[PDB]
RNA sequence: CGCUUCAGCGUUCUUCGGAAUGUCGCGCAUUGGCA
C-alpha cells in the first residue's frame, strides 16, 4: 500500500459545518472595528450575574426581539473591553456583504480545541469525484488549522446578481495549505487515476454549469471582481456551500442539457417553493452561483487545489 | 421529573397529550396541512433538541450525580436561548409556554440531580419524536 | 521457562473510536459510543481490538492462501505468536497483549486543560443524486489522549524469541501506520506506540537485546 | 500433622471471564456468562481454574518432560504438591485451593458508585476471504474487582515445607504475571494477589517465616 | 390482538407471513415484510428490547424496578419516533401491536410478562429473517 | 409420531435419516450441518429436557411448554440463518415433533422426543 | 432578515472443536478347604 500527503490549497474560503450555528445576539460584533467575537454563553451569563447587568440583557432582548446584538446591548451599559475579554472565546476577522450579521456557522473543532478538516469530510469528496468500497481509499483528518487562518465570511448568491444574504460562516481563508495523510493499495486505486478523474470531473464541472454562470451579469461582475482565480487543474470543492453541481456526481457524467432537466427535476421534487414555482428549465440549473472579502477579490465557496506528495 | 402547573403530570404520556393538543388537521387546498402548535415546524423542535443534547452529553460523561457549576451555567444560558428563540419566532413561544419547558429547567436547576436532567431530556426527546410522529 | 513484560503507551494522533454496544442513544445524540472500562468511566483501548488489528496486519503483509476461509488457516509465525485452534495442531499463544488503559497522566493533563474525555464529532451521508444527507453523530477519544499496555510474551522456544520480536515489532509498526477501531478511511483511529521496557519478568531469559 | 491456612485477596487487574454454561439468552443478547455463584448470583472464582492454571504454569516452569500425556507424569514436587493418581503412587494434594468468592468491601464499593460486577464487552471476527464481522457478547467481571480466596496446606512432611511454599510463591508469581479464566491472552483475566494472612490453623507447626 | 386473535409466537409467524409478498421482479423474487420492512430497522427494535430485556433479567424481583418501567414508557416513545421516519415500521408496529405489548407489559409490572414480550419479540425477528 | 409417505419416527428412523443424508465427499450431514450447531440445538434440547426432569408430574407445565414454543422459534431462526439447519430440521422434522409433543401434552412425550433428539446427535457423531 | 429538510441508514447478532477420560469395580473374618 502506497502512501502520500495531500495538500489542500485553499483558493475558496472552507467551512466545514459543526453542526452548531449562533446568532447576532449569542456573540459580539464590532461593526467599528469590524470584529466578531466569538463568546461561550456560560461565561458571558456569570459575569453579567455577577455584574447584576443580565436583568438588563433580559430586557434588552425583550424590547426587539428580532434584532437583539450583543454588542448593541454593551455599548447601552458601557461595559469595558476587559470585561468583554473576560467572557470572550477569541475575535475573529469579518467580511460583510451588506449593517450587522444574522446568523454565524461554526467551523468544527475536536475535543483539544483546534481547527481541522475531517478526513471523512475529504473522503466523501474524493468518493463523489472517483465513484463510477473505497475501503482501500484512506483520509487521515487534517493537521491542525491555526487560528490565524479563520475568519467569518458572508456568502452570497448570484441569479444573475449579487445578493447580500444572512450567511456569515466561519471559514478558513484563502492561501492556506492543509496537510492530509492517504494511504490507498496499488491493486484498486492509483494515485494517477484518482488525479486524473478529479480533473475531468473538474473539467466537467466547468463545461457543464459554470459557463451557464459566467454568461449572467452577476457572474461578469463576479469574474471582473477576481472571483476566478487565475490558476483556477485539480480543482474539488471540499467546504460547504460550493454548490448543486458539487455533492452530486450525475450532474457531470449527463449530456449538459440532460443533467440540466434531471436537476431541475429533482430541484422541483424537493424544494417546490423556488424551483417548483419555475415553469420551465432555467439556462443553469441550480440558478445561483455558491463570497466577497475586505480585499479587492471575490471568492466562490469551498474551492480547492490537491497536491498529493509521496 | 416535575410537575406543571394544577398539579399535572409531567411525563412522556403527557409529552403526547401536550403534542396531540396542538395538533389540528387544517387542511388547505384538499390537502393535509398538518400545523403543530400554530405553525411551528421540524427545524425549530430539532434546534432546540439540539440545545438540549449539548448540556445533555456533557452530563452524561460526567461521573458524579450532582450537577457540577459548568451545568448549572449551561443551563442559565440554555433559559437565555429558550427565552430568545421565543421572541424571534411566536410558534417557538407558543411551543415553549404550552411544554412548559422553561419550568421544567428551573426544576432541574432546583433539584440539581443527575437524574431529574436526564429525566427532562427524555421528555424533550419525546415531544420531539411524538412531533415527528404525528406530522 | 520465561515470561517477558513489554510496558508503553498508545496515544492517539486522530480521534478513536472502539465501539461498545448495549447503550441506548437519545435523539441527536450519540448513536455509536466508544467502548469504556465501566468503574473508572474512562475510555480503553481492548487488547482484543490491538490484537485483532496486529494479527490481521501483519497475516496480510506475510501473506494470505487463497480462498483462505478461516484464521486458523495462518502463515507459521502468525499461528506461533498469535495461537491457533486447528484440529490436532493446537498451538498456544505466546502473545498476551492486555487492555490499554487511560493514563493517569493524561487523564490530569486533560483535567488541567478542561477537555472532555471524548469529543463529539458531526458527520453525514449525502446521496450523490438526490443531494439529500443523513446526518449523525460519532463519539471518539480526544486526540492526545494515552493508553498504557501491557503485552506478555511466553518463552515456549527460546531459539523463536529473536524472530518472534522481530514480528512483533512489524506487526506494530504496521498498526502505527494503519488504523485502529473506527475506520481510518474517514481518518478515526490513527495511534502512536512508545515502548517504556522491555524485561523478563519470570526466568532467566535476557531481553536487554530486544 | 499440621494445616496451614492461606487467606487473601485476588484483585481483577482487567476484566476476567470464566466461562459458565448452561445458559439461554435472547437473540442478539448475551451470548457467553461468567461462572456464578447460584445461591448470590455475584461471580465467582473456582478452586478448580485458580488450582489448574497454577499447576499448569508452575508444570511448565519446572519442566515437561518430552512426549507427556498425562498430569500425573509431572514433576515430583507438582505431584506432591497439587495430588497425583498415578498407579502405585497416588500422592494426596497438600494444596486445596478454594472457590473465590466476591470480596464484601468490592460488593460496597461497587454499590457505592452504583455499577455492574458483570460488563457485557463486545467484539467481533473478521472473516479473512470475506471480511465479515461476527459478532459476539462475552460477560466479564469489571476490573476494580476483588475476590478473596482460601488456601489449606497439609503438611505432611515437616522438611519440605519450605520447598513447597516456595513452590507456592513460584506459581502464584506465574499467575500474576499471567491470566486467569478465558480469553486472556486478547486481555481477560489478569489478575492481583494480595496475601493477608498465612497462619497454621491445625497442628502446631511454625508459619512465622513463610 | 384485534378480531378476538391471541398474542403468541404462531401468531408472530402468522403475522411476518401474511404480511409476506414476493413481489418478483424481473423474474427474481424480492420478499417484503410489512411494506418494506429491512432488517436493520428490525434489528435496532431488536437492540432496544436488548438493552431493556438485559437491564429486566439482571433484576431479581418478578415486579419491574421504575427503571425498568421507564425505560418501557421510553421504548413506547422509540416506537412512535420510528413509526413516524420510516412507514414499513409504522406498519409493521401496527400490524405485532408491540406497542401495544408495552403498555400491557407496564400494566402487568411483572417480569414473567416481560419476558414474553421478549420472546414474542425474538419470535417476530427470528420469523422475519427465516421468511426473507 | 410419523414423518411423510407414512415412514415412522424412532430411534430406528433416527439413525436410518442420519444415514440417507449422509454424504462422502469428508463426511457431509445435511448439506454441511457441523457437529457445533447439532450441539447448540442440543443445548437447547438440554435445557428443556433438565426443567422437564426436574419436574415429576406427567403432564407437562406451562413453563416447559412456553420453552418448546420459543424452541420452535429458535429452530426457526437457525434455520433462516444456516441452510444445512433448515434442511436438518426439515429432513429430521424436529420442529414438528415439537408441535407433536405439545399436542400430546405429556412427559412421556416430551422424553421420547429427547431421546430421538439425541439419538440423531449420537448417529450423527458415530457417522462422521 | 435567516429559513426549510435530513438525524442516522443498509448489514453481520456469534462461529468452530472438545462433550468427559483414566483408576478401582468389593476386600477381609466366620462358613468352605487343608490338616
Amino acid at each position: 500500500e502506497k502512501v502520500y500527503q495531500v495538500k489542500l490549497k485553499v483558493y475558496g474560503p472552507v467551512h466545514i459545518g459543526s453542526g452548531k450555528i449562533i446568532r447576532k445576539q449569542e456573540y459580539i460584533y464590532d461593526r467599528r472595528k469590524s470584529l466578531a467575537h466569538i463568546v461561550d454563553g456560560p461565561n458571558l451569563v456569570k459575569f453579567l450575574n455577577k455584574k447584576g447587568k443580565f436583568t438588563a440583557y433580559l430586557q434588552y432582548l425583550n424590547t426587539t426581539k428580532e434584532r437583539a446584538d450583543l454588542y448593541t446591548f454593551l455599548r447601552q451599559e458601557q461595559i469595558d473591553t476587559n470585561d468583554w475579554k473576560t467572557f470572550v472565546l477569541y475575535t475573529e476577522r469579518v467580511n460583510q456583504g451588506k449593517k450587522g450579521m444574522n446568523d454565524l456557522h461554526l467551523f468544527v473543532r475536536d475535543g483539544r480545541g483546534d481547527l481541522y478538516i475531517p478526513g471523512s469530510s475529504l473522503k466523501g469528496a474524493l468518493r463523489t469525484v472517483l465513484e463510477g468500497a473505497f475501503h482501500s481509499l484512506s483520509i487521515s483528518d487534517s493537521l491542525p488549522i491555526d487560528p490565524k487562518n479563520l475568519a467569518i465570511y458572508q456568502k452570497i448568491d448570484i441569479n444573475k446578481e449579487l445578493k447580500p444574504m444572512p450567511l456569515y460562516r466561519e471559514c478558513v481563508n484563502v492561501g492556506t495549505t492543509v496537510e492530509f495523510t492517504m494511504k490507498i493499495n496499488s491493486d484498486d486505486w492509483t494515485i494517477e487515476k484518482i488525479e486524473k478523474q478529479i480533473q475531468q470531473a473538474y473539467l466537467q464541472y466547468w463545461n457543464k454549469w459554470f459557463v451557464g454562470m459566467v454568461t449572467t451579469p452577476g457572474g461578469k461582475a463576479f469574474i471582473k471582481g477576481g472571483g476566478l482565480p487565475s490558476v483556477l487543474p485539480t480543482v474539488l470543492f471540499l467546504g460547504g456551500g460550493t454548490g448543486f453541481p458539487s455533492k452530486t456526481t450525475h450532474y457531470l457524467q449527463k449530456p449538459k442539457e440532460q443533467a440540466q432537466k434531471d436537476i431541475f427535476a429533482i430541484l422541483q421534487r424537493r424544494f417546490r417553493n423556488v424551483y417548483g414555482k419555475m415553469a420551465t428549465v432555467p439556462k443553469n440549473v441550480p440558478m445561483v452561483l455558491k463570497v466577497n472579502d475586505s480585499t479587492n477579490k471575490w471568492y466562490q465557496q469551498g474551492v480547492c487545489l490537491l497536491e498529493f506528495q509521496p | 421529573l416535575a410537575k406543571t402547573k394544577t398539579g399535572e403530570m409531567i411525563d412522556l404520556n403527557f409529552a403526547r397529550k401536550v403534542v396531540e393538543e396542538n395538533k389540528r388537521v387544517k387542511d388547505n387546498r384538499g390537502r393535509q396541512e398538518i400545523v403543530l402548535f400554530n405553525g411551528l415546524t421540524t427545524s425549530k423542535l430539532r434546534n432546540l433538541l439540539e440545545l438540549i443534547n449539548h448540556v445533555y452529553t456533557k452530563v452524561y460523561n460526567s461521573d458524579d450525580t450532582t450537577l457540577s457549576e459548568d451545568v448549572r451555567d449551561e443551563l442559565e444560558y440554555l433559559k437565555v436561548k429558550f427565552a430568545y428563540e421565543s421572541g424571534r419566532e411566536p410558534a417557538v413561544r407558543t411551543f415553549i409556554e404550552k411544554t412548559y419547558v422553561d419550568k421544567l429547567v428551573d426544576v432541574v436547576l432546583k433539584k440539581n440531580t443527575k437524574k431529574i436532567f436526564l429525566d427532562y431530556c427524555k421528555y424533550f426527546e419525546a415531544l420531539v419524536a411524538y412531533a415527528k410522529f404525528y406530522r | 521457562y520465561s515470561k517477558i513484560r513489554i510496558v508503553g503507551k498508545i496515544d492517539v494522533l486522530t480521534g478513536l473510536h472502539i465501539g461498545g454496544g448495549g447503550e441506548t442513544s437519545m435523539i441527536g445524540a450519540i448513536a455509536s459510543p466508544v467502548v469504556r472500562d465501566p468503574y473508572s468511566r474512562l475510555p480503553i483501548i481492548p487488547g482484543s481490538s490491538i490484537k485483532g488489528k496486529m494479527r490481521s496486519l501483519l497475516a496480510k503483509h506475510i501473506g494470505l492462501i487463497p480462498g483462505q476461509k478461516m484464521h486458523n488457516q495462518d502463515a507459521p509465525e502468525i499461528l506461533r505468536l498469535f495461537g491457533s485452534s486447528q484440529k490436532g495442531a493446537i498451538q498456544s499463544s505466546r502473545l498476551q497483549i492486555s487492555d490499554a488503559f487511560f493514563s493517569k497522566a493524561s487523564q490530569e493533563e486533560f483535567d488541567k486543560k478542561d477537555l472532555a474525555y471524548t469529543e463529539t464529532k458531526f458527520e453525514n451521508t449525502i446521496s450523490r443524486l438526490t443531494a439529500v444527507a443523513n446526518p449523525r453523530q460519532i463519539e471518539r477519544v480526544t486526540r492526545g489522549a494515552s493508553f498504557d499496555f501491557h503485552i506478555i510474551y511466553n518463552v515456549e522456544n527460546i531459539n523463536e524469541v529473536m524472530a518472534d520480536f522481530e514480528n512483533i515489532k512489524t506487526a506494530i509498526h504496521l498498526l502505527e501506520n494503519d488504523y485502529l477501531g473506527g475506520g481510518g478511511t474517514r481518518g478515526n483511529g490513527r495511534i502512536r506506540f512508545v515502548i517504556d521496557s522491555i524485561d523478563t519478568v519470570v526466568g532467566d531469559f535476557d531481553s536487554s537485546n530486544l
